[PDB]
């Protein structure tokens, strides 16, 4: 823009999930991208290159970290896919803000589900807080501006 | 007949295959690659020659 928004201030919420304030805050996400998936021809009598063609678009997954919470509902969502393989897929919304504290831009996350959950390593002789981390595969996404 | 060097050889043709790799834009082509098999010829007063047969 004339000044550009800095990145730290967002929101994310579910949708499928009872909802809890606690659940809403995190530390970081990524994997807001996308790519096209391309093949390559060569053309006799074209020498000066070759030609490409596109086949696919390709989402990578949605990665969410914060502090240890216990009691979490998005854990136990989790935990039956993980321990059952009961799935049930649900849609997020990731939310950039203003000042105001209102939406700059949107991104609508479509069919979600949990791949992974871990804590990192613990350690006796390190002041640091336990973390969590939570990796999500979906279908695509859409942003709304 | 075949000469390389030291190579000589006599016979005839088999096989070959070609196959064209770059062109110009007219379609005039510039490289092309090609495999060869040759077999081996000798004349039948030549072999018994070579073969000198000897209680006869």
């Amino acid at each position: 823009t004339y000044y550009p928004p800095s990145s730290f201030h967002f929101l994310v919420e579910f949708t499928g999930i009872d909802a809890k304030n606690n659940d809403h805050e995190f530390q970081s996400v990524s994997g807001l991208s996308v790519d096209i998936d391309t093949e390559e021809f060569a053309e006799g009598g074209e020498n000066r290159f070759k030609h490409k063609f596109p086949v696919k678009t390709k989402y990578p997954n949605l990665v969410l970290k914060r502090g240890v919470l216990v009691d979490s509902k998005v854990i136990s969502w989790c935990r039956d896919a993980i321990e059952d393989f009961e799935f049930k897929p649900i849609d997020l919304t990731v939310k950039l803000l203003n000042e105001e504290h209102q939406p700059l831009m949107t991104w609508n996350v479509v069919h979600a589900y949990p791949v992974k959950w871990s804590v990192e390593d613990f350690n006796a002789q390190e002041s640091k807080m336990a973390i969590e981390s939570v990796e999500l595969s979906y279908n695509y996404f859409k942003t709304i501006v | 007949m075949i000469t390389w060097g030291s190579l000589l050889f006599k016979g005839y043709l088999k096989e070959m295959d070609i196959e064209y790799k770059l062109f110009r834009p007219d379609g005039t082509p510039i490289r092309a690659m090609a495999t060869t098999k040759i077999g081996e010829f000798v004349e039948e007063e030549l072999r018994t020659a070579q073969e000198n047969n000897q209680p006869d």
